[PDB]
């Protein structure tokens, strides 16, 4: 909350230690391409499990403006911390969307994510 | 008002009181008291529960909701089963034994 983030950029993830890896490095590697300054480069915060965070962070810490929320995507007060009206896009990305078998949990947690942020 | 701050926060917290704050206490307690000893035991052997709410009602508002007697009260035979079973709803002419929790709601601390 005292991190003053605006226009920046917060992930949104439903990931757990049973999830497999989804691999976020191809996400964050053209957000800091060089075809624009340093100033430039925005914030980019994840906001979900430590446990699903642990096990990517062994890949996710070589990269510059980058934070990690523990907690829970679907948690408004998470929301509110990290500023989800200031900030520029919202990605919801899923985890344990290939180990689902069911439309009832098919994208069920993104849905959620999606009408909190909305209401 | 609290749903609205459970739904943003996920745990209660403490705030500083006020006197709209202290009007807060002001949910008509629930309460399950005795018949046999008390402010209200002046009758206990009656068939009046009409009056007995009656009296509940001129006495300090206590709303009766009904009767928490034991099993075996309704018996002649003593036996020593101390489980009550409730009535819900007892009419104006319905009996009444000493040995007796009744429900009841005075009004809010």
């Amino acid at each position: 909350a005292m991190t003053v983030l605006s226009g920046h950029v917060v992930v949104c993830i439903f990931g757990d230690v049973s999830s497999a890896l989804i691999g976020l490095r191809n996400l964050v590697m053209p957000l800091r391409a060089s075809n624009f300054h340093y100033h430039e480069l925005k914030h980019i915060v994840f906001v979900g499990s430590i446990e699903y965070l642990k096990r990517e962070w062994e890949t996710l810490h070589n990269f510059p403006k980058v934070s990690i929320l523990p907690g829970t995507p679907l948690s408004r007060a998470d929301l509110r911390a990290v500023n989800i009206n200031l900030c520029d896009m919202c990605v919801i990305l899923s985890a344990n969307q290939n180990n689902i078998d069911d439309t009832s949990l098919q994208d069920k947690e993104c849905i959620l994510a999606s009408l909190n942020i909305k209401s | 008002e609290l749903e609205a701050l459970i739904a943003e926060e996920n745990a209660l917290r403490g705030g500083y009181s006020t006197p709209q704050t202290l009007a807060n206490r002001d949910r008509c307690r629930v309460a399950q008291l005795a018949l046999l000893d008390g402010p209200f035991a002046d009758l206990g052997d009656g068939g009046c529960y009409g009056d007995l709410f009656c009296k509940a009602l001129k006495t300090y508002n206590m709303l009766c909701f009904g009767i928490y007697r034991l099993r075996d009260a309704h018996l002649s035979t003593p036996s020593q089963c101390t489980k009550r079973y409730v009535i819900t709803n007892p009419p104006y002419e319905f009996e009444l034994v000493p040995t007796d929790l009744i429900f009841c709601l005075m009004q809010f601390d």
